[PDB]
């Protein structure tokens, strides 16, 4: 095996170096890999970004940045960057190089052209995020892009966190043609951050299903602008293997930054806040590679969710001004409302999915109907209401029940949505307070009040099966069989707490046992 | 020399006139380097044992052996008809201990 | 590491060792950034960062400074140091001008061992 | 003979879905079949009713998913998600013969309720079911019902009265 | 009614003021490099020295 030089390096700045070459004749192509010998043992691969008249490579570094030196000769590969794929990727982190990392065949690239249209469907199938909020206003659907907004520390990585622990009850269940398999990327974040959510991930045996990419801070500025891009390649193998896949992002902000620090390191033009033109295409050669592929393409998707941090819950900065022309949708988190125990701390109003129905089951379309023409008159009467005074009506009480319901750390399953929704928006819940809406709902899923007390006035609803939700998908509830049996389940189960329940818990006027109750209250918010 | 000329004959050019050009090298006490119309190779201890060097040690890295080997996967319980029948409620909770023994114990 | 004690670094202050960089990068060659700034400060500040991070040998319980000019957190400097904390205490010109001090602002601020399995409850 | 199928966007269809069946008895586990349905998509021969029926078949034959068990196995589940895929995503609609095979996995694994609730659906879209497995369904009912198996114990268990987070079990 | 006229008059500020910044922080960054550019203009000068 014999090595191909062109020449030696020139320069160097930081992540950036320049190349001087020998035997003019040579030529390289433009976006190819390219192999620094630091040493006679160790290697540092590199990419070539752009090309000069007088002759010479500008080039990004992506390993061993600190053993280059000046002098030191250049091989080519002859072809553009790849990484290694397959199914054997699942269960562990890397480098956007493919290098595996620590913790206590085939290739594949990064820059392919996205699908056009005819390669692709229109969105038709649902994404579980596993919380009520996104399944019922703002759904995400497989192929639909959609982005996380949010200032530090409201709720953004915890969603997509969420929205893949979520999908490992199911992918065990269901065949290995539709289990959503799922790929972090981690771009700037600290290394321990990763560690925790390998930890995290690994705990509840979620990562059979879950790989991560993670191009840390110590890692360099070149390094950052691959990591989705492997990531999505890493998404696309599996599109063209039918499975459904989804992506996250951690962030595109900082992604953007390292291109930045990349161009004008590179002495390339720039423009408004100092980046480059084509920030836009950086984005839109990424996101378009998501989608819901055709049955012609073998159905697979690839769902993106985007994450990108705003400051001081501004909207028209231009990497978010770029990002949200670009998605289908968003979502918007405010902190205003994460601090008032509202978590996640979405905002409804400036969140949109424009995929409203069509990615929804037939379970959840008649729901969420009733959803937005609940909170559609909520805001108008909490908004015109004082901070202080008493509404006796059924929105203003049926709604702020429902925000409780919203509140909850972790995912939820899909039928135990549905029952603490219909329950809602029936008006079944209406007698209960604000306050032990929550622990309603931890005794109507988990417990079975009608089942303990001797009411079995029905067949076969219960909700300790689990498997039942494969029924409500396929049926609804609005068909005749699953109708009556849910409403006296709900009846039933209502005023068994009325009675027993909610009348012990207004009698706790001590001192002891209200704390001894708050606690409850505030663990079942978070269980749940 | 074998290994010069074919290099060259393999080069995009190779009706050009060939010259040498030979120099010391104190890193190299095995093997050869050369360099013919911009297609280097090595043939050095230097890179040829810490190729294998790299391989010995990836494989030692590859296997470690303080980890607990992964244990046999368990098949479904498939708890028979009478024990549900001798106990009705106990069996359920002797499940669950054999499950947290499984796990603690 | 070879002593393997538990040790502080208190640091005041991370943003005059931004802006050392950011007098010079100019003179580099280096192009600025949006605001005036190196276009290497994610770079810089997270190979000084990661170096901060506790190991299974000890443990660096450091605590940082910063200089937020003009009161704005939307300067790049604060902001890229978000992500390199697990404790973002944040301190505001409001709250002291009101004759208060510490001068902290609760909600513009919040940590990351905020569980409830990590801490008692009761705190939580 | 073969009436024709045309994709999304007006394109020819093959249907030759022959050759991928037999593909799928050969299934010695129920995951390789799903697999099918990939090499089947990609060829532009998309999966007929039969085929999702047959699919189903293997489901109830085969003993595992794959070679090694699985936890969070269920073959229940797996038949109606693709009971879901046939119906809501591509348009073709179930029979009989395959509730078939929903009703027999459901007697298998014993779960009356779940049985009575394939049997109210069956009853609904206007299908005759077989009297043969609705007697095993109501045995194993009553089967249950008189050994106190009619629900699990943990759900009889005495509420606690004390507002404990430990007492609930949280 | 007053409060609409004074906050139009606030947004047209503020979206005044926001461009005006942004054109700002162009001029800076265009102002560094045209600078660069033009002390590190390099030139043959083909011309007799002895
Ligand atoms: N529903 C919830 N209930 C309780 N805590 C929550 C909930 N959702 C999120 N959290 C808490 O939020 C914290 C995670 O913050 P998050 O990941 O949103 O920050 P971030 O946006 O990633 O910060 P940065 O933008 O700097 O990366 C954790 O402490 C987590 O427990």
């Amino acid at each position: 095996e014999a090595k191909q030089k062109i020449g030696f390096v020139h320069g160097i700045d930081g992540t950036i170096a320049t190349i001087a070459p020998a035997a003019s004749k040579v030529t390289v192509p433009y976006n190819t890999v390219l192999e620094i010998a630091v040493s006679a043992t160790n290697i540092a691969n590199a990419l070539v970004f752009n090309l000069e008249k007088d002759g010479s490579i500008g080039v990004i570094l992506l390993d061993n940045i600190s053993e280059v030196r000046s002098g030191q000769d250049v091989y080519a590969t002859g072809s553009l960057l790849k990484i290694p794929v397959g199914f054997h990727m699942l269960g562990k982190i890397i480098n956007p190089l493919g290098k595996e990392i620590p913790t206590g065949t085939k290739l594949g690239l990064v820059e392919e052209m996205a699908p056009n249209i005819v390669s692709r469907q229109p969105v038709n199938y649902n994404l579980l995020t596993g919380y009520k909020v996104i399944d019922t206003l703002i759904p995400v659907g497989r192929g639909q892009r959609e982005l996380i907004l949010g200032d530090r520390q409201t709720g953004k990585t915890s969603i997509a966190l969420s929205t893949i622990l979520n999908q490992t009850k199911v992918n065990n269940e269901i065949l290995s043609k539709n289990n959503v398999l799922s790929v972090y990327v981690s771009i700037g974040q600290r290394c321990s951050n990763v560690a925790r959510i390998h930890r995290l991930l690994t705990e509840y045996d979620a990562m059979k299903y879950c790989t991560i990419v993670a191009a840390t801070a110590a890692d360099p500025a070149g390094l950052q602008y691959l990591a989705p891009y492997a990531g999505t390649t890493l998404g696309e193998e599996f599109r063209n293997s039918g499975r459904h896949i989804l992506l996250v992002y951690d962030d595109l902000s900082k992604q953007a930054v390292s291109y930045r620090q990349i161009s004008l390191l590179l002495r390339r033009p720039p423009g408004r806040e100092a980046y480059p033109g084509d920030v836009f295409y950086l984005h839109s050669r990424l996101l378009e590679r998501s989608a819901m592929m055709s049955p012609q393409k073998g159905s697979g998707s690839l769902t993106s969710l985007p994450i990108v941090e705003t400051l001081s819950n501004d909207v028209t900065a231009y990497i978010v001004t770029n990002v949200i022309s670009i998605t289908d949708g968003q979502i918007y988190l405010d902190a205003k409302l994460f601090t008032g125990g509202q978590r996640p701390a979405v905002n409804i109003g400036l969140s949109v999915s424009r995929v409203g129905s069509s990615a929804q089951n037939k379970a959840m379309k008649k729901v969420g109907g009733a959803l937005k023409m609940l909170m559609g008159e909520y805001r108008k009467m909490a908004g015109e209401q004082t901070s202080g005074s008493q509404n006796v009506s059924p929105v203003m009480i049926r709604g702020a029940r429902c925000l409780q319901l919203f509140n909850q750390k972790g995912p939820s399953y899909f039928m135990d949505a549905i029952v603490a929704l219909y329950a809602v928006t029936n008006g079944y819940m209406d007698d209960v307070k604000l306050q032990y809406s929550k622990f309603y709902e931890f005794l109507l899923l988990n417990k079975d009040l009608p089942v303990l007390y001797g009411q079995v006035n029905n067949k076969y609803f219960y909700m300790y099966n689990k498997n039942l939700n494969y029924f409500i998908r396929y049926f609804g509830l609005n068909h005749e069989i699953l109708e009556p049996e849910l409403k006296k389940y709900i009846e039933i189960h209502t005023n068994l707490f009325l009675d027993n329940y909610q009348s012990r818990m207004n009698e706790l006027k001590s001192d002891e046992d209200l704390v001894q109750l708050k606690n409850l209250l505030y663990a079942c918010k978070r269980t749940v | 020399r074998k290994q010069v000329e074919e290099l060259h004959k393999e080069s995009p050019l190779k009706d050009y006139k060939l010259v040498l050009e030979t120099k010391v090298d104190p890193s190299i006490g095995g093997g050869y380097i050369l360099e013919v119309c911009n297609q280097v190779v090595n043939r050095s201890a230097a890179a040829a044992a810490a190729e294998t060097a790299a391989l010995a040690k990836a494989s030692a890295a590859q296997v470690d052996w303080t980890s607990l080997p992964a244990a046999p996967p368990r098949p479904s319980p498939s708890a028979p008809d009478t024990l549900i029948r001798l106990l009705g409620s106990v069996v359920d909770d002797l499940a669950d201990a054999d499950k947290v023994e499984q796990k603690y114990g | 590491d070879e002593a393997g004690q538990d040790v502080l670094l208190f640091v005041d202050n991370v943003f005059r060792f931004t802006q050392a960089n950011s007098e010079v990068s100019a003179l580099l060659g280096r192009i600025p950034a949006a605001v005036g700034y190196q276009p290497t400060l994610a770079e810089d500040l997270g190979m000084l960062q990661e170096r901060i991070t506790s190991t299974v040998k000890g443990s660096i319980t450091s605590v940082q400074a910063v200089y937020v000019p003009a009161d704005d957190i939307t300067d790049p400097a604060p902001a890229t140091t978000f992500s390199h904390l697990d404790a973002t205490t944040v301190l505001s010109r409001s709250v002291a001008e009101a004759g208060i001090y510490p001068a902290v602002e609760p909600l513009e601020c919040a940590s990351r061992i905020m569980d409830p399995d990590a801490i008692d409850v009761n705190h939580y | 003979a073969g009436g024709k199928r045309y994709d999304l966007f007006g394109y020819e269809v093959s249907v030759a879905t022959g050759p991928f069946i037999e593909e799928i008895k050969k299934a010695q586990f129920y995951d390789d079949a799903g697999e099918v349905i990939v090499k089947m998509n990609l060829a532009n021969t998309p999966p007929d009713l039969q085929t999702y029926n047959a699919v189903l078949e293997r489901i109830l034959n085969c003993k595992s998913k794959r070679s090694q068990p699985v936890k969070g196995e269920n073959k229940f589940a797996a038949m109606m998600d693709i009971l879901e895929e046939m119906d809501a995503r591509s348009g073709i609609k179930p029979n009989a013969e395959s509730w078939g095979y929903v009703l027999k996995e459901l007697v298998q694994a014993g779960d009356f309720r779940l049985g009575w609730v394939c049997i109210a659906g069956m009853k609904s879209l206007g299908i005759t079911p077989d009297q043969a497995l609705v007697d095993a369904n109501e045995a194993n009912a009553a089967k249950a019902k008189a050994a106190g198996t009619d629900f699990p114990a943990y759900l009889k268990k005495a509420a606690p009265e004390s507002f404990d987070t430990k007492a609930w079990g949280i | 009614g007053n409060i609409t006229g004074l906050m139009q008059l606030a947004d047209y500020t503020y979206n005044k003021t926001r461009k005006e910044l942004i054109t700002a922080e162009l001029l800076e960054i265009i102002g560094t490099m045209t600078a660069m550019h033009a002390g590190k203009k390099v030139g043959l000068k083909k011309t007799e020295f002895w």
